[PDB]
């Protein structure tokens, strides 16, 4: 039953890292809160997410 | 599963950490020291240009019959040059505001984030990047039109300023054609970009002191 | 099932073709405006992020 | 048997690699362990760990 | 044993070369200056050869 | 077979192009100067072709 | 497997990002700067020769107020030329190992030759000691000719001492590093050549400032 919380984490982290790569390559700017969030900051957030997914991939069936 | 699958995901891990591959601390220190020397030489150049303008004042005051045209051309050149210089300095200060509290800590600049989100979008120029390119081309055009393009007077100074202040597509070492702004500032560390902007400012100052050099003669 | 596999394949082809265009700095114009590598990258990466988001549920 | 510890080591080492890459990109100087940790130290630790598992797994 | 050993050794050399290249490490012990470029070449050429051989 | 061969050659040329780009190796064979750009281009084209073909299976 | 599809797609994307990182001609900014230094160096050398010639005619017609000024001008010109040519020789010896193309600034990033001649281990090699000695003797003899931080050229001498220093410098962390180890160790060849050409632009600027305060 815990195989569906890893699938959610895997898919959502994949989306986040792909979007971070997209915004870093194309120099885009998403504005939803706080700052303009840049594309470099979104790459950094994608890297945080990828580190978390790498960590939680160590402990899985 | 497959050895090839583990090896492609090892390449994944290797190349995602190559996102952290930047210039070394020595290259950044060299860029920062070049920026310091460039700024000092630019301040010296501006002082020399102001002295040249004052000398043109002294000459034209005595003989307002042969130097008045030269004086008016020189003053308009100074207006264009200082406008372009102040625009470049505005961009340069905006870049230096994003590095941290210590301004001469060149090891940590190395980012290329603030600048290429204000020059480029996708595969085009963001409106202010086009503003930069337009400023360069307008400085080139309005300076030439005060002298004469490749003909008449000053002969080859026009050819020189048509070489420094280009925005034409440049071909890189591989042979692929690159747009000028993307070639010169996209992905460049903050300190490298600021050094390059100070280089452009040095071109401005050298150009205008070479103009006033011809004014006196 | 098959829709997601087909979308993944086509979006991956488009995004790495755009990566190729950005590498070689091509502006291939066969229809409409200047395609570029940025547009293909955006299209492929968006249709990949969308597919991975939906496949998480 | 020991394949569980290989993937655990790979995952934790790769997480440290990503964290070190991020800290070197952002120039973060997290100070908990002894001296100033930095991103270079985390890269060194994670990459050396990954190299150690990959060398051991060759036999 | 014929592919796994070279696989792992090349992977370890790739990792060490990536580390040296990213951190700009200059570890030399006489005669040669290792650097990150040499290790990256020695690992990535080996991996390209392994890829090509396992393709057939 | 061919769908498990072009995989290997494409990955090999992608890795080789990455290496040549990193090291600035510009080997000159008969005619033009190869460089890492051509190797990346060929590897990326191969990856794009198989990502497209493998979409419809 | 929503993670394996990501990796199989995005490792190519990250290789592409790395290729675009490697394709930036950041190091060509050093080469362009070096070209501009060379050009400005012939320009300033011509200005210096013109000032020297001017002083020559001025004291040839009037050897009353500034004849010794022209003698000092000749002596500083010769010392500046000697230092400039020493730096030029060091620049040539490092520009001879970059390849057949001297305008391919992207490959001049090795640093191996220059740090193998200026210093061995932790101290200076006896030709890298020569570079530091040349810098220090240029500074010292120039200060002697002008007058050290007093009398005349006092501000200029202070400017000179800030240019051609050799004092040990402390880096960000805090260790005390030698001057030649700080300035030229690990620097790519084109960065070192740009720094040397800038050090020559300071020679030209210093002497043109010296002749500026002689009219």
């Amino acid at each position: 039953t815990t195989k569906k919380i890893f699938q959610m984490a895997y898919g959502i982290g994949a989306s986040i890292v792909i979007l971070g790569a997209l915004f870093k390559i194309l120099h885009w700017e998403i504005d939803f809160g706080g700052f303009k969030l840049g594309g470099g900051f979104l790459l950094a957030f994608g890297l945080i997410t990828e580190a978390i997914i790498f960590f939680i991939s160590a402990f899985e069936p | 599963n497959s050895p090839r699958q583990k090896m492609i995901n090892l390449m994944y891990l290797v190349f995602i950490s190559m996102l952290a591959l930047n210039m070394g601390k020595e290259v950044l220190s060299a860029f920062g020291l070049m920026n310091e020397k460039l700024e000092a030489s630019n301040e010296k150049a501006n002082n020399a240009n102001i002295n040249a303008i004052q000398a043109l004042e002294q000459n034209n005051a005595e003989n307002p019959d042969q130097f008045a045209e030269a004086f008016q051309k020189s003053k308009k050149v100074k207006e264009l040059s200082d406008s372009f210089y102040n625009y470049i300095e505005g961009i340069k200060g905006e870049v230096m505001n994003q590095v941290g509290e210590d301004k001469k800590d060149y090891q940590v600049m190395d980012k290329s984030d603030y600048l290429d989100q204000k020059f480029f979008v996708g595969d085009n120029y963001k409106p202010e990047g086009e503003e930069f390119v337009r400023q360069i081309n307008d400085y080139k055009t309005q300076l030439v039109e005060l002298l004469g393009g490749k003909e008449g007077t000053y002969g080859e100074l026009v050819g020189k300023i048509d070489g420094n202040f280009n925005t034409n597509d440049v071909v890189d070492r591989e042979g692929v054609t690159r747009k000028w702004l993307n070639y010169n500032f996209e992905g460049f560390p903050y300190i490298a970009s600021v050094a390059k902007l100070s280089m452009m400012q040095s071109d401005i100052r050298a150009t205008e002191q070479e103009v006033y050099a011809e004014m006196l003669k």
